[PDB]
């Protein structure tokens, strides 16, 4: 289920999304954190995308909403290892994490990244493949 | 940090390819 280690991890997650601190995440906010990991939605796009986790229909994000989303196909996880995998050796090293998570507006720790990368690892080789990377996610 | 940053991030671009139009 869900700790209050993991629900304070989630926030924290929320304010990458969030960049003004203002408590909701807009479709302005959405389409900036897309395109930081190299997408380009529309304007409807991001509505769309807003409306499926938008529980109350306000047009924003709430962080309720956003805890819920995250309670709980082959391309769209092959699509997003793509995203992490800078280049494209099949495997995420901590420095190409290191690199999306500063693109998103976080500066952590040579320490925070590597224990990301230790939770996803399966083998202990010390980055994260494709098959752990389906794990994580399922 | 560990899991819930990556699949926040992970499960946004999921999101992005299931919602795309045209
Ligand atoms: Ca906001
Ligand atoms: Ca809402
Ligand atoms: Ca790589
Ligand atoms: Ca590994």
């Amino acid at each position: 289920q869900l700790t209050e280690e993991q629900i304070a991890e989630f926030k924290e997650a929320f304010s990458l999304f969030d960049k003004d601190g203002d408590g909701t995440i807009t479709t302005k906010e959405l389409g900036t954190v897309m395109r930081s990991l190299g997408q380009n939605p529309t304007e409807a796009e991001l509505q769309d995308m807003i409306n499926e986790v938008d529980a109350d229909g306000n047009g924003t994000i709430d962080f309720p909403e956003f805890l819920t989303m995250m309670a709980r196909s082959e391309e769209e996880i092959r699509e997003a290892f793509r995203v992490f995998d800078k280049d494209g050796n099949g495997y995420i090293s901590a420095a190409e994490l290191r690199h999306v998570m500063t693109n998103l507006g976080e500066k952590l720790t040579d320490e925070e990244v590597d224990e990301m990368i230790r939770e996803a690892d399966i083998d202990g080789d010390g980055q994260v493949n494709y098959e752990e990377f389906v794990q994580m996610m399922t | 940090k560990k899991k819930a940053t990556f699949r926040a991030i992970t499960s946004t671009l999921a999101s992005s390819f299931k919602r795309r139009r045209s």
